[PDB]
């Protein structure tokens, strides 16, 4: 759920973000929430865990969760924290590598990655718009071409 | 000539390639995986023919019900729970095969799966079990690769009975969700308690009142999911103290 | 290597570059320490740290080994290096020994006397064994053996003309310089019969001299071996003669 | 297997007249079985309902081993002698000696030369060698049996590390036993050897091997925690204490220096207080099946071995292996173990060690006690149900300083 | 070729992939299955005895 | 300590063992520096780089220690160790310094 | 004094303290210095020259 969600918005969590180039949106507090009672839930299912008294309230004020941690306060001017470290990962582990691998095997998942040029395209013998030979691709500073945005 | 005519008999050599003009890699998770029942959490895509659009319809979605169209602002959103659920399909107990010998009489001797229920996709288990056909792309395929390679190559031999521990067989398996498997079942493997150790444990915190004497055999095949860090306890009651939030009830 | 006997080669001799090599080192006898010999605490486990024992000294594990030393050692070696070409032609047992084989791990502690080895404890590190030593310098001492009358041989042509200009510079045709040493030297001279290796030599340990014409192209540059750095120490500054000297 | 390494040697006399056995406790013995050393055995002696503290005829589980090694010692070695030399009371019961009769049938021929101390060299046994498929059990018997005889004292075992050598396959199948005690894997592991020839070039070696590299530097304190090779290692379950026993755990991170080029070396325990250290034993009974499987490398020195156990054949040997002996005593290995982690900044530098340590040195003198006056109680008879003492071995000299080296050297 | 290669090469352990690059299609694969026991022991006295 | 009116003991003088001890060190003033006094950015947080004020001469805190100087000065330690036992027995303050 | 002696002079050993080993190659630091002054195949004193 941290990593995750540290994906989603700018969060400095331990992690790196492979994912960069796909299309998102900074989330807030209330989207995240969202998307992590779907992680949450899927959870639920998958392990045949029905209690909503596990992990459900985990989303209710700011879950822009990170160091998940407990203290006391004593009068005498002083605080206890009790800051208790997950250590072995190995769901965590499996689904990044999950990642690193769909960077580079993306299609398979229905992810191409690109764009498009129209143009004037009228022939007897021609490829695919999936096999580009290098005359689709044009440049800003092209002669008698003018480059918008 | 297809088939191999052997006298009195036909050897139907069922394609081990798509005998297609077209034939895409799709992901479907457990597709041909005959197990228990299943996750639920299967995800299936379509051939990129049909709209995969469906697949994407998870997250902001909500409000606009634009059957063709995803949000793509929510993109990254949308496939990180897809990974999700992939995973959490897949993660399964790949269990303890049967294997027999090649009884067809084409090669007879290799070790092949005893598929699940009934002997369905055969060609595609083992590319190997397909003959030798014509001049094709398929053949030049079949021509590429050596026979030695399909099937069981190694079993746990040392089985109290016959009890493995794994059977080393190669076969027709995705390298990403076997990987995954098998960093699932290590971690199940870490949490193997003895029953031993929960006799002294148990007695222990009788004090001294009880003795739960438990008696045990010499098998190295068993498997109990127990053991935890202090640290996953506190941060689960962490939770919990967290669920009471000044509600009483 | 290069053909000696070509044009673009030069003679010049600069006090920046006053020949030098290195004739003998420091071998005083308080500068061979560095330092503590490695120990153990008994043979036993970690409790025994009120006692210990020396490592194998009988065929290895000896002390920490004297870093200046090795430094120094190492640097020994080299000059044997700088005829690479030559004692392999010689047939020699040129074979570059790598003081570094020898410089094995030691791994336990470090001290002087018993008393003060007990404290300190250094994983790891290295020793070098007497055997190894004398094996060691016997090598180097017949390196040196080998080399004597080469290096007479070289002293001589350095000579014989003398490309010393230890104020300032000089400049003449090499060339000329070259074939009229070969027509007034001794024909009995190892030079006479070796000469293109004395010259690469030569041109290795002299940074004011140039191979002749290699690439006619390129027979000269400004970067040469190491020797540079000793040398603008012996070279004349505004102020003073020299550094070293004062 | 495919190696002619058929080699067994007998163990000698300890001042007696003859091997130590008796006839009566060996047949006694036979009650759930009839074969020699297989799985039955160790699984009585080693079992999951029982570890019988003092038996009457067997004071410990070392006991069992060595009455092991002097009853195949006798009858056994009849069979290296080409015919079978096969009878003395008991004889084997069939050709490839499959099981044993406590006495001659109908036919009798077979002589029996009064023995002395013999390898018992199969290789020279043409039945043996026509059926290797099957005769393979005994062959790990053998080499067992040859590392209890060796030497005056307790196993000689190997030890090997490797370099990058672990493969991805290995690697991961070592995964499978994180959690799994020695203690458990032992027996398993050792049946291993039992179940068919497999291939000198196979995972199997190489992972045992492995293990055993894992256990002993573990055991030493040089490996640990904080010092893991690839996250493997075990945990004593209690340090320093007596009552340690070896648990598998994958310490991801501060992982250990990949060696130069390779490391062997060998170890004996020289102090009878491996008679009560149940776990030792099991690890070069481990490795010696491993053996069994393999060429084993680099001849021990004759200056090394006692008297009795000098100048044997493949043995022998000059600028080969030594065998360092071990800390023996656990209490060695507590300091050992204690100052890597003091060192370290893993625990605290004097507060628990100190409480270890003087436990240990009081569950010592208990057990080394009793075991001591229990090797007393022999006496005349051909039977000592025990490996003898020696006042000596209450050393603690025994190549100590070597063994921490050793280890040392091992973490880079 | 590539993703089958440890089908088609023959240099290549039966296990190993090619990630995060390549999903192979045909690799070792290993079957697992456990005895999972129910929990039967015995109950007596201790402090009592 | 062996009882020295014994047998076993050789008498082997050798090239390759030529009596030596350290009869006295290099203590060159050139050679004593190795070298930079440490300071601090005047005695507050980082922002003074500016100004450095040198650590506690007082009565400690001082300069960066000459490696040369300590490795050779533990030497000469050593030397003294070499009569440890005597050192003790004439009750001398014997006990070892620790540089 | 003869204690002293010996750690100082490697070309001196021990009484007899083991009287199977009184004798050692392995001696203190010395050694290394020692080499040094001793007479090689081409020359005298290294530290000399």
């Amino acid at each position: 759920a941290r990593s995750a969600v540290a994906q989603c918005q700018d969060a400095g969590f331990l992690v790196p973000r492979p994912l960069d180039a796909l299309r998102q949106f900074d989330v807030t507090s209330a989207a995240a929430a969202e998307i992590m009672h779907a992680v949450n839930d899927a959870f639920k299912t998958a392990f045949d865990l029905d209690g909503a008294l596990l992990d459900g309230l985990a989303l209710y004020g700011d879950p822009r969760i990170a160091d998940l941690s407990a203290a006391y306060l004593q009068y005498g001017g002083n605080v206890v924290r009790e800051h208790v470290p997950p250590g072995p990962s190995h769901i965590h582990r499996a689904l990044q590598q999950v990642e690193s691998t769909f960077m580079a095997e993306m299609n398979l998942f229905n992810v191409a990655r690109g764009n498009l040029y129209l143009v004037q395209t009228a022939t007897n013998g021609n490829w695919s718009p999936m096999a580009p030979v290098a005359a689709p691709p044009f440049v800003r500073g092209g002669p008698n071409v003018r480059v918008v945005g | 000539l297809i088939g191999f005519t052997w006298f009195m008999q036909m050897y139907q050599m069922t394609p081990p390639l798509p005998e297609g003009a077209v034939n895409r890699i799709v992901c479907m998770t457990n597709w041909a995986s005959l197990g228990d029942e299943g996750r639920g959490l299967e995800v299936r895509l379509p051939p990129p023919t049909d709209s995969s659009v469906h697949a994407y319809k998870t997250v902001l979605s909500r409000g606009y019900i634009d059957n063709a169209q995803f949000n793509p602002l929510a993109l990254r959103s949308n496939v990180l729970l897809m990974l999700l659920q992939f995973t959490l399909s897949n993660l399964k107990i790949n269990k303890s095969s049967t294997f027999t010998s090649d009884v067809t009489t084409i090669t007879s001797g290799r070790m092949i799966r005893a598929f699940e229920g009934r002997p369905e996709l055969l060609a595609l288990a083992y590319p190997g079990r397909a003959v030798l056909p014509t001049q094709t792309k398929n053949a030049q395929f079949l021509s590429t690769a050596i026979a030695d390679r399909i099937g069981r190559l190694d079993r746990a031999n040392l089985i109290g009975g016959e009890v493995s521990a794994m059977v080393e067989c190669m076969e027709l398996c995705d390298a990403l969700t076997l990987h995954i498997r098998e960093t699932y079942i290590m971690l199940l493997r870490s949490m193997h308690q003895d029953p031993t150790q929960i006799v002294q444990i148990v007695n222990e915190c009788a004090n001294n009142l009880l003795n739960s004497t438990i008696p045990i055999s010499l098998r190295p095949t068993i498997l109990c999911p127990w053991f935890a860090s202090s640290e996953d306890l506190r941060l689960q009651q962490v939770m919990h103290l967290v669920n009471i939030s000044s509600n009483t009830a | 290597t290069y053909n000696i006997t070509g044009d673009g080669n030069s003679f010049t001799p600069t006090s920046d570059m006053t020949s030098t090599a290195a004739p003998a080192i420091d071998l005083k006898p308080g500068v061979l320490n560095p330092t503590g010999k490695l120990w153990r605490p008994v043979g036993t486990s970690v409790a025994t740290i009120d006692s210990l024992a020396i490592v194998s000294d009988r065929f290895g594990q000896y002390s920490f080994v004297n870093e200046g030393m090795r430094e120094t050692f190492s640097k020994a070696l080299f000059d044997i290096n700088m005829w690479q070409p030559l004692f392999q032609a010689t047939k020699t047992g040129c074979g570059p020994i790598v003081l570094s084989s020898f410089t094995t791990t030691t791994s336990g502690y470090v001290g002087a006397t018993a008393g003060d080895a007990l404290d300190n404890p250094v994983t790891n590190g290295v020793f070098i064994s007497t055997v190894q030593i004398m094996n060691l310098q016997r090598t180097i001492a017949a390196r040196m053996r080998d080399v004597a009358l080469w290096q007479k041989h070289l002293d001589t042509a350095m000579t014989m003309l003398t490309p010393d200009i230890s104020a300032g510079s000089a400049s003449c045709n090499w060339k000329s310089l070259l074939a009229f040493a070969k027509d007034i030297l001794p024909l009995d001279n190892l030079c006479l019969t070796y000469p293109n290796e004395f010259y690469n030599v030569a041109i290795h340990r002299y940074p004011a001299l140039k191979p002749g014409n290699p690439d006619t192209k390129l027979p000269d540059a400004q970067a040469h071996p190491l020797g540079e750095v000793a040398g603008a120490f012996n070279a004349a500054t505004s102020e003073v003669g020299s550094l070293v000297g004062s | 297997m495919a190696q002619r390494q058929f080699f067994g040697l007998t163990y000698n006399f300890y001042g007696q007249p003859a091997p130590l056995f008796d006839l009566n406790d060996l047949q006694e013995l036979a009650g759930c079985y009839a074969r020699p050393w297989t799985s039955r055995f160790s699984h009585l002696a080693i079992s999951t309902g029982s570890l019988p503290v003092w038996s009457a005829r067997y004071p410990s589980v070392a006991s069992r081993n060595i009455v092991v090694n002097t009853l195949l010692g006798a009858h056994l070695n009849p069979f290296a002698g080409g015919q079978i030399t096969s009878h003395q009371g008991i004889t084997w019961r069939d050709p490839v000696l499959s099981s044993l009769a406590p006495v001659p049938a109908i036919q009798p021929p077979p002589v029996w030369a009064v023995a002395e101390n013999v390898l018992l060299d199969s290789n020279n046994y043409p039945t043996y060698v026509l059926n290797l498929s099957s005769m393979w059990p005994i062959n790990q018997d053998v080499h067992i049996m040859t590392m209890w005889a060796l030497s005056d004292q307790g196993p000689i075992y190997h030890l090997e590390v490797p370099v990058d050598p672990m493969p991805a396959a290995t690697t991961a199948a070592l995964m499978a036993y994180t959690g799994v005690p020695i203690a458990h894997l032992a027996q398993t592991a050792y049946r291993f050897a039992g179940q068919l020839p497999q291939s000198p070039d196979s995972t199997m070696v190489s992972t045992i091997r492995w293990l055993s590299a894992i256990w002993f530097g573990s055991l030493t304190g040089r490996l640990n925690r904080s010092r893991t090779c690839n996250g493997f290692y075990f945990e004593f379950a209690k340090p320093a204490l007596n009552p340690d026993q070896a648990v598998l755990k994958w310490n991801d991170g501060a992982r250990a220096a990949p060696p130069a080029a390779a490391q062997s070396s060998y170890i004996r325990c020289i102090s009878p207080h491996w008679q009560h250290q149940i776990v030792e034993v099991a690890g070069a009974l481990m490795s010696q099946s491993v053996t069994a499987v393999t060429g084993l490398p680099a001849l021990i020195d004759e200056a090394t071995l006692p008297a009795w156990s000098q100048g044997v054949a493949n043995l022998t040997g000059n600028g080969q292996g030594v065998v360092p002996c071990l800390d023996y005593n656990p209490v060695p290995m507590a300091a050992a173990r204690h100052l890597q982690w003091r060192q370290d900044g893993l625990i605290t530098a004097a507060q628990e060690a100190q409480l270890n340590n003087d436990y240990t040195a009081y569950a010592l003198t208990i057990e080394r006690h009793l075991t001591a006056m229990l090797v007393a109680n022999p006496i005349a008879a051909g039977r000592m149900p025990i490996q003898p003492f020696n006042a000596a071995d209450f050393g603690q000299a025994g190549q100590t300083a070597a063994a921490v080296a050793l280890a040392q050297a091992m973490f880079v | 070729p590539l993703r089958w290669p440890g089908l088609v090469d023959p240099n290549y352990r039966v296990g190993t992939n090619d990630l995060p690059n390549r999903i192979t299609l045909y690799n070792s694969l290993y079957r697992y299955n456990f005895t999972y026991p129910t929990l039967d022991g015995i109950m007596y006295v201790r402090s009592a005895t």
